[PDB]
RNA sequence: UAAUUGCGAUAACGAACGAGACCUUAACCUACUAAAUAGUGGUGCUAGCAUUUGCUGGUUAUCCACUUCUUAGAGGGACUAUCGGUUUCAAGCCGAUGGAAGUUUGAGGCAAUAACAGGUCUGUGAUGCCCUUAGACGUUCUGGGCCGCACGCGCGCUACACUGACGGAGCCAGCGAGUCUAACCUUGGCCGAGAGGUCUUGGUAAUCUUGUGAAACUCCGUCGUGCUGGGGAUAGAGCAUUGUAAUUAUUGCUCUUCAACGAGGAAUUCCUAGUAAGCGCAAGUCAUCAGCUUGCGUUGAUUACGUCCCUGCCCUUUGUACACACC
């Protein structure tokens, strides 16, 4: 009934798109899972090793959908938080550039996100299709 | 490891008949009422809300708010 | 001739106040290159004024 | 047809057009402002004047420039000002006056932008008034 | 005809607006079409310094300010008249840059 | 515990060394024909209501 | 009862606000009455609010602080310990959870419960350093009651399992019932104890 | 405080001493003729003078005041 | 979550690589008692061995305990990068270990002893008990005891 | 009254400097002017969803109209407006209403007669006098020191935890700066776990960095109150960056030990509203280096709307054998 990606905002959409990424079977994982903290400003790896990469990919795809082309630097800034630098005041640190770049390359190999004519990557046609299908499924599951 | 760490096995009786004598139930209430250590409280409180006698009041997180079902 | 120059391309010894030649209190904003005292002296002369 | 709303620095531009009850905040429905506690703060100008009361208007806001709470207040007042201006221009003037009175009897800066601006900070201490700690001995 | 953009920049608001109006009037008496004079935001080159020339006294700071006000007017005209427009602007204090 | 309540009709002025107290003339709500001057710590305006456990004690100025 | 629907799909539980008697998102707001007759005009229930986040100017004048909704006054008084300065969203979430706990335990209109608790723990007499027993105005009574309640909840939730919301709930319940087992009532009677010894 | 200084009070006094068959007790029309009968060098000072003149005219109809 | 009665397979405080490990906390943080393994090393070990991180050492296993021990003593072979280890290029061999024993202290005192024997500034400072990483000793760490 | 601000009293009257006025800035203005260096409406470019045309999407040389948002020139607006009460006679004050703003509208800049043996000869190619001036106290180069540690003090940062820590997700500012004689802010792609490295690109700037996708914050999970998953001091190993030169670790990064600290005595600082406090960002110092400062913005309380109890200051009175004025 005219459903877009902007009908479930924050959490249910990601928790359903990651479940679709489980159903798809294609892992697309570079193997850095169990080794990376996802940011130099972090102090622990993601609490669940199976699932964090899928959630990162889901949120990244949704983020590129909601706006125009987005680059790995912008993803680093988005996903980097504050760092406990010890007895020094906290400071923002950019997120893991390799992780963000490999997530983007995985979405490229899936064809959901493609290169942009001015830089970075814009969501693709089948990407829009899949994102909107997940949004519709999430709505019909819980409105 | 002060009390009721992981086992709570000798004392199965009032883990079902516990909603009588106090209406309120929470992840911390389970700790308070001398029965189970909170290391498993937030995972035991999901069982009775999935099926049982405690009805949730909201979608609270970092806390639990449950009532006895009439 | 080959000993009278330690290299001074960077650091506080590389630049001096264009007026008084002091290496301390230097203001390098907007390319002023003026000591913080000489700039206070010749501030109205450059166009910098006090309003608030 | 085009109103604004500001609380401290956030500005929300509201476009009220002839339509069918579409209340969009950033392309999403009003149910997705997501502070999870000020959703009723964005619901205020609807339940104040009329539950639906509106099958003829469409409100589309776009907010930028502040923080989470500042934007929430900015949209909650921008949509109210858009409704008031729409009733002023097209619908009716006694209706506009009654709805503005209903807004003001609950006014939480729904109609008038908050006048409080950040005070400039003065040297000798962090903040506009607080000073660095002073020691004598 | 040649489409150009004249940029006027200075710290004196009255003297800058004098030429920003003279150019407009000199293009009106010649009956050209122009995209009206756009007023780009004034840049406050505020600079904070210590009042004391030494290290004694209450820590008193003072900020100076340089307000650079910039404007841009784009129009079209042939060479003979555009050169006259770029030669009328001799106001002391305002710098004028023409770009084709 | 005896019950008693009154309402300040006229606030006289600030009192106390540092000025934390205020002298107020209070009128007993029951038996309105009696005025007693009392001392109050918090802020007070007219047509305001106080509960005073002690009933009849003319509070003097606090040096 | 008039189940009107809108083009934007939203639950009718939010449309149920003005269809009947106006009330909170969860809690009736009209059936609130102070059990005493003195603290009236300083607790400001009715006007009712949809959430305790009425960010209004309440410090420009002297007595405008009194007309702030008492729920928001207690939400503000939760904003202490320095670390929790600001975080009004955290404070209002704590207030919501506390109202929910007061609803679970002898509901009694939890906002009316906190009103009764504040009225029962507002110290009616204090002492000034001259130490002379002076009276306490309603505004000071309300502010001190709120401060005592939030301080007791703060130091009860400090370093213990039960969260701030439930420590607040138990404190407010004991103050409403007027029992001497909680911090607000204990400190109120401590302040009132030196009234015959300071006259 | 909102106490008015000499440059306001004396100017308002003179304005009354020379323009009584003139501006009424409304500030909006009191500030308008100030521009034509007085060369004030700031609109804030003009508003201050006009406001004090309005106050003095409003309190002159209930008993003559000194000076 | 499930039935964990396990009347006879429950484990109280246990012995693992010369130190006592508490079975009342999850395995990852229970392992951190071993001098040589921290938060992230234990997190990597307990899920490289694919053991459940949501359960304690008291019910974890009896064989996967020794498997965790082995995966700790030989991380390099079993798919673990060099940079994740606490002692790489140790002093004389270039190959990377990760000291997990009552031996990290022994290797620290070995480094201090070789520094003092070769008369380096850091070893001299360690001998004196002063700060060695260029700190200011004027005002901080005065008592240090 | 904030004010020698004014009323008023009265051998004073009329005035001057200061205060105020003034200037800058932060507030509003559906009013004027003009904006592919700002934005919004719709036309073709029309990928998604739904399919009676509706939502969001996208088109930096793609059309028309405009300035509600933004910018900045000219102006407008507040003058405590109106209405009550209190004034002794008023200056004023206190409330309510209206208002964008009613506490000098908020905050600053400027700031009289003057006094200090206050600080600065280590800013000055400002300088009297004295000292030195070729084994120099000039200038330069190498290296070290300014940081050195039984100890005392001050400004601060991080904490003592659940109103929390950690992990995922939500992705919200403002003030600013940035290279053509050359190396600055860096978008994007690539490599790397990280810091970081490489190829380009945009920007001499409302254009690009940048929408500074800041943090605190919000949501959902793990933790379960423990010298614990709070806390990150101390040290070891390894990897890069800046720098001719990182040893006395410049800094950053990964791992590893996890010290005191369970809310702090006597005392003591700052602060009355977008203020305290929490939170981060930009700029300055910069080849590199923040726990510093100058500003900026986010979240936003409690209490008070007074007093001379303490402290400091001002005025008046008074004593003086002081006038080089209590040194
Ligand atoms: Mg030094
Ligand atoms: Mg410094
Ligand atoms: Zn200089």
């Amino acid at each position: 009934p005219g459903v877009s990606v902007r009908d479930v905002a924050a959490q249910d959409f990601i928790n359903a798109y990651a479940s679709f990424l489980q159903r798809q079977g294609k892992l697309e994982v570079p193997g850095y899972v169990d080794i990376v903290k996802t940011s130099s400003g972090n102090e622990m790896p993601p609490q669940d090793a199976e699932g964090w990469f899928y959630k990162r990919a889901a949120s990244v795809a949704r983020h590129i959908y909601m706006r125009k082309q987005v680059g790995v630097g912008k993803l680093n800034k988005l996903y980097g938080g504050a760092k406990s630098r010890g007895v020094r005041p906290y400071k923002h640190i950019d997120a893991s550039g390799s992780i963000n770049r490999k997530v983007l390359q995985a979405l490229e190999k899936i064809g959901i996100v493609e290169i942009s004519p001015k830089g970075g990557r814009r969501i693709s046609e089948n990407g829009q299709r899949d994102l909107d299908r997940i949004a519709a499924q999430t709505l019909e599951e819980d409105e | 490891a002060q009390h009721a760490v992981i086992l709570d096995q000798e004392k199965y009786d009032r883990i079902l008949k516990e909603v009588p004598t106090y209406r309120y139930v929470s992840v911390s209430v389970l700790v308070d009422r001398l029965k189970i250590g909170g290391s498993l409280a937030r995972i035991a409180l999901r069982h009775l809300e999935k099926e049982g006698i405690i009805k949730p009041i909201s979608k609270h997180s970092k806390q639990a708010i449950y009532t006895r079902a009439t | 001739n080959v000993w009278f120059s330690h290299p001074r391309r960077y650091g506080k010894g590389s630049r001096q106040c264009r007026v008084c030649s002091s290496h301390t209190g230097l203001i390098r904003k907007y390319g002023l290159n003026i000591c913080r005292q000489c700039f206070r002296e010749k501030a109205n002369d450059i166009g910098f004024n006090k309003f608030r | 047809v085009q109103t604004f709303g500001k609380k401290k620095s956030a500005t929300a531009v509201a476009h009220v057009k002839a339509g069918k009850g579409l209340i969009k905040v950033n392309g999403s429905p009003i149910t997705l402002v997501e502070p999870e506690i000020l959703r009723f703060k964005v619901y205020e100008p609807l339940l104040l004047v009329g539950l639906d009361k509106f099958s003829n208007i469409d409100i589309r806001v776009r907010v930028t420039g502040g923080g989470h709470v500042s934007q929430v207040y900015a949209i909650r007042q921008a949509i109210a000002k858009g409704l008031v201006a729409y009733h002023q221009k097209y619908v009716d003037e006694q209706s506009k006056n009654e709805l503005k009175k209903a807004f003001t009897s609950y006014d939480r800066t729904l109609l008038i932008a908050d006048s409080r601006r950040p005070e400039p900070k003065k040297f000798g201490g962090k903040g506009a008034r607080s000073r660095f700690q002073k020691s004598y001995r | 005809i040649i489409k150009i953009r004249i940029t006027l920049t200075s710290t004196k608001v009255k003297q800058l607006e004098n030429v920003s109006s003279n150019i407009v009037k000199n293009a009106e008496q010649h009956n050209l079409v122009k995209k009206g004079p756009v007023r780009l935001p004034t840049k406050v080159l505020k600079i904070s310094t210590r009042k004391t020339p030494n290290g004694e006294g209450s820590k008193t700071w003072e900020t100076y300010e340089m307000r650079i006000h910039k404007r841009y007017i784009d129009l079209e005209a042939p060479v003979q008249i555009v050169k006259r427009i770029t030669q009328i602007t001799i106001e002391p204090g305002v710098d004028v840059e023409v770009v084709v | 515990t005896p019950v008693t309540l009154a309402k300040v009709i006229k606030v006289l002025g600030r009192t106390g060394s540092r000025g934390g107290v205020t002298q107020v003339r209070v009128e007993f709500l029951e038996d309105t024909s009696r005025t007693i001057v009392r001392n109050v710590k918090g802020p007070v305006r007219e047509n305001d209501i106080l509960v005073l456990m002690e009933s009849e004690r003319e509070a003097r100025r606090l040096r | 009862f008039t189940p009107v629907v809108l083009a934007t799909p939203i639950p009718e539980e939010v449309q149920q606000a003005q269809t009947e008697i106006k009330l909170f998102n969860k809690w009736s707001f009209e059936e609130v009455e102070v059990k005493d007759a003195s603290l009236v005009d300083y607790v400001q229930v009715r006007q009712p609010i949809f959430v305790a986040h009425t960010a209004g100017r309440y410090a420009n004048k002297r007595f405008r602080k009194a007309q702030c909704p008492i729920i928001e006054r207690l939400t503000n008084s939760l904003m202490m310990n320095g670390r929790n300065n600001g975080k009004k969203l955290k404070a209002v979430r704590i207030i919501k959870h506390t109202l929910d706990i007061i609803n679970v335990l002898t509901d009694q209109n939890p906002i009316q419960v906190v009103v009764d608790a504040i009225t029962n723990t507002g110290p009616r007499e204090d002492t000034t350093r001259v130490r002379q027993a002076v009276d306490v105005s309603p505004l000071r009574r309300v502010n001190q009651a709120i401060a005592l309640l939030t301080i007791g909840a703060r130091e009860a939730a400090f370093r213990n399992i039960k969260t701030i919301a439930e420590t607040l709930a138990e404190e407010l319940i004991n103050a409403a019932k007027g029992s001497s087992t909680s911090y607000a009532i204990k400190k109120k009677d401590e302040l009132e104890r030196v009234a015959k010894s300071n006259r | 405080g909102r106490v008015r200084t000499k440059t306001v009070k004396r100017a308002s006094k003179a304005l009354i001493e020379r323009y009584y068959p003139k501006l009424t007790l409304d500030f909006q029309t009191n500030k308008r003729l100030c521009d034509e009968i007085a060369t004030i060098q700031s609109k804030r000072l003009r508003n201050k003078i006009a406001g004090y003149t309005t106050h003095l005219m409003k309190r002159i109809q209930k008993g003559p005041v000194r000076g | 979550s499930l039935v964990v009665q396990e009347q006879g397979s429950f484990q109280h405080i246990l012995r693992l690589l010369n130190t006592n490990v508490d079975g009342n906390i999850k395995i990852v943080y229970a392992l951190t008692t071993i001098k040589g393994v921290g938060r992230r090393y234990s997190n990597l070990v307990c899920k490289k061995a694919d053991v459940d991180l949501h359960k304690r050492a008291g019910e974890l296993t009896q064989e996967e305990l020794e498997r965790i021990v082995q995966i700790m003593q030989n991380p390099t072979h079993y798919k673990i990068p060099a940079w994740f280890l606490n002692r790489q290029n140790d002093i004389t061999d270039g190959k990377d270990y990760h000291t997990l024993a009552n031996n990290v202290e022994s290797k620290l005192r070995d480094d201090l002893e070789r520094l003092k024997k070769i008369r380096a500034h850091r070893g001299i400072r360690h001998f004196w008990g002063l700060r060695v990483r260029g700190q200011h000793t004027k005002t901080t760490g005065r008592r240090r005891a």
